[PDB]
């Protein structure tokens, strides 16, 4: 059934699972036409598919050409996502295929269920968590590869960098979700917090700065402050 | 006109013949039902006074033999049976008519209700859904489950309706996932109509049989089947025109006949709102939509 706060530790057991988020697949800018009407211009997207135990981010870039001449693009987008997840599973050796795929929006269940009829033993599940994966386009390197793509293209990163060498999946997922939630709530302040100190660098294959343990604690504390504050500024408290 | 005599009425029972019904008191002198119109299927059903649980009855066609009802005190139900001795049967029926111990099938001459609710229902097809080939009549009751319900437990006593499942490999062509799921014309026209049912009369015949079993016996799985077969049509962008015009009539009469107080359990809010207001065929069921909105505007 649905994934919620009560069965949260299942994410970190040894059953392979993926999270799939489709928020950023179909993206537009809205602008005025010469005649004073409004039109959209699509920009590149991505499917955010993530193994929460290993940190593997299978990032599938969606190039604007995929929409050309199509109607009902918000609905097509959900199916286009399901088609790509399905192709990804089929590309993986059997022992690497997920036993469960958890979709972050309920509108994805039927498109993915239908694309995965070939895989009756893969459970397709929703969640009651309000996960901040839509903020993934606030991660500079992810946004850069998405925006520069001139064709469809799959890119790979470990969203946990090398963290698992020192911390558990559980803690690594909790850090990731705190960083994303902060980037979603106040992007500028979140980024200032991460990059203020020029001496902490981001390695070439990594997405986040190379913080020591003590520095991650400071950072984590500063993101929690941010999220509590903006929640006052937003609700005046 | 034909006759279904009864040996006796040993227990108090509400007897139904098609859309009509009447109360028989324990050991009342009742010897059966006369003037049954030839040329249609019929259903004679029972609800005991002591146990409103278990409605049951018998689908039959008087052209396929001489049938009678006889209470069985071991199994405790009114059983349909066939008499093969045609002379014995006529003699018995004549005796009972002379003494006037039979109720008359009470058809009004303006009334085509039963015809319109059974137009495509044929005994030979009923017998394939209700597997019991040693009898020319078919027993149904409230508790019998469907072949798809047993997939989701006794196979001999099930209803073998045609399995319809919108999220199945049969319904969905590789490479047309979104196309085939949002627009079920492939599945209706090629898989089901050309492939399984062969024509729209047989399709409509299962649909009508499913509806009647739902109404008369409160059979939950028949109710599911009836809604399924409606939804498949309504969710197909491409449907022969004659089938839509007939579907509208079919449903019109089913809605007209449904007991007003049973609407809450026999009608699925989601299916009907989808069919009447969101589906490809939302503008195609003028008679059905008009009676639905005037009789059950609550459901919508
Ligand atoms: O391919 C990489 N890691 C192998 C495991 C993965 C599978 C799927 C995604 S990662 C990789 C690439 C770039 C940065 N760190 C690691």
């Amino acid at each position: 059934g649905a994934m919620n706060s009560s069965n949260y530790a299942e994410l970190f057991n040894n059953d392979i699972k993926l999270f799939v988020d489709d928020t950023n697949v179909y993206r537009v800018t809205v602008h005025k036409t010469f005649e004073g009407n409004v039109a959209t211009k699509a920009i590149n997207g991505c499917i955010f598919t993530l193994n929460p135990k290993t940190g593997h981010l299978f990032l599938k870039i969606i190039h604007t050409s995929v929409w050309a001449g199509q109607k009902r693009l918000s609905q097509l987008a959900k199916w286009k996502t399901a088609e790509e997840v399905s192709a990804l599973v089929r590309s993986l050796p059997k022992e690497e295929q997920p036993k469960q795929i958890i979709v972050t929006r309920k509108a994805m269940l039927d498109p993915l269920e239908v694309h995965m009829l070939d895989f009756p033993n893969i459970a397709i599940r929703p969640t009651e968590l309000r996960l901040p994966f839509s903020a993934a386009m606030s991660i500079d390197k992810l946004s850069d590869v998405v925006m520069k793509a001139t064709e469809p293209q799959m890119v790979l990163f470990n969203i946990y960098d090398d963290w698992l060498d020192r911390i558990s999946s559980y803690t690594a997922f909790s850090r990731l979700t705190l960083l994303l939630r902060a980037l979603k709530t106040n992007e500028e302040s979140a980024k200032m917090i991460l990059l203020s100190d020029p001496t902490i660098t981001i390695k070439s294959y990594h997405l986040w700065p190379s913080f020591t343990d003590e520095q991650w604690i400071t950072i984590e504390s500063q993101m929690r402050d941010l999220i509590l504050t903006e929640y006052g500024r937003k609700y005046n408290v | 006109m034909n006759t279904v005599p009864f040996t006796s009425a040993p227990i108090e029972v509400t007897i139904g013949i098609d859309q009509y019904s009447f109360n028989v008191k324990e050991n009342q002198p009742f010897h059966g039902i006369k003037d049954i119109p030839i040329g249609h299927v019929h259903v004679i059903h029972f609800q005991h006074a002591d146990n409103s649980s278990m409605r049951y009855g018998y689908w039959f066609d008087c052209r396929m033999g001489n049938f009678y009802i006889q209470y069985d005190p071991k199994d405790g139900l009114y059983k349909m049976m066939e008499e093969r001795d045609g002379a014995k049967f006529e003699n018995i029926v004549h005796n009972f008519k002379e003494r006037q111990m039979m109720v008359s099938y009470p058809k009004i001459d303006e009334d085509d209700t039963w015809y319109n609710l059974t137009e495509f229902v044929q005994m030979d097809k009923i017998r394939k859904i209700v597997r019991k080939d040693e009898n020319q009549f078919s027993y149904v009751d409230s508790s019998m489950t469907t072949v798809q319900e047993n997939e989701l437990s006794d196979p001999a006593h099930s209803l073998n309706y045609t399995v319809i499942n919108f999220k199945s490999r049969e319904a969905i062509r590789p490479g047309h996932e979104m196309e085939d799921f949002l627009d079920k014309s492939y599945y209706l026209n090629t898989v089901m109509l050309q492939g399984i049912f062969k024509n729209s009369s047989n399709y409509f015949g299962e649909l009508q049989f499913a509806f009647l079993n739902a109404m008369f016996f409160g059979n939950y799985g028949s109710s599911l089947q009836w809604h399924a077969m409606i939804e498949l049509i309504c969710s197909s962008a491409t449907v022969p025109k004659h089938m839509l015009d007939k579907l509208d009539e079919i449903l019109y009469y089913q809605i007209k006949t449904l007991p007003e107080q049973y609407s809450d359990i026999l009608l699925n809010e989601r299916v009907w709102n989808i069919c009447l207001y969101s589906s490809f065929q939302k503008n195609s069921l003028h008679n059905t939509e008009k009676i639905m909105e005037n009789k059950y505007p609550e459901l919508l």
